[PDB]
């Protein structure tokens, strides 16, 4: 109650701008020649991979 | 795009399609803008 104590405050903020700070994206294994599903960086679809 | 051009004056015939180098997230608005040189 009388020792010292640090603290850190973060914000954040949101405008009519590029976003440019984002998260960490986690990337699974690669499998071929199988009917699969795929996202592939923004892009979403099933099939097969060769 | 950075092309060879022949020993002349006037702008070459053809074409050169232009590669892409960067897109830069600013959304600044522009109204004008300048040149700089060396001197
Ligand atoms: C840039 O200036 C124009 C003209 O004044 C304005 O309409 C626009 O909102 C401005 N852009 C901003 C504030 O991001």
């Amino acid at each position: 109650g009388h020792q010292p104590y640090r603290v850190v405050v973060l914000s954040f903020e949101l405008l009519h701008a590029p976003a440019t700070v984002c998260g960490p994206k986690k990337s699974t294994n690669l499998v071929k020649n199988k009917c699969v599903n795929f996202n592939f960086n923004g892009l979403t679809g099933t099939g097969v991979l060769t | 795009k950075h092309t060879p051009i022949n020993l002349e004056r006037d702008l070459p015939q053809g074409f050169s399609a232009l590669e892409p180098l960067v897109d830069l997230p600013i959304g600044i608005n522009i109204t004008r803008f300048q040149t700089l040189l060396a001197l």
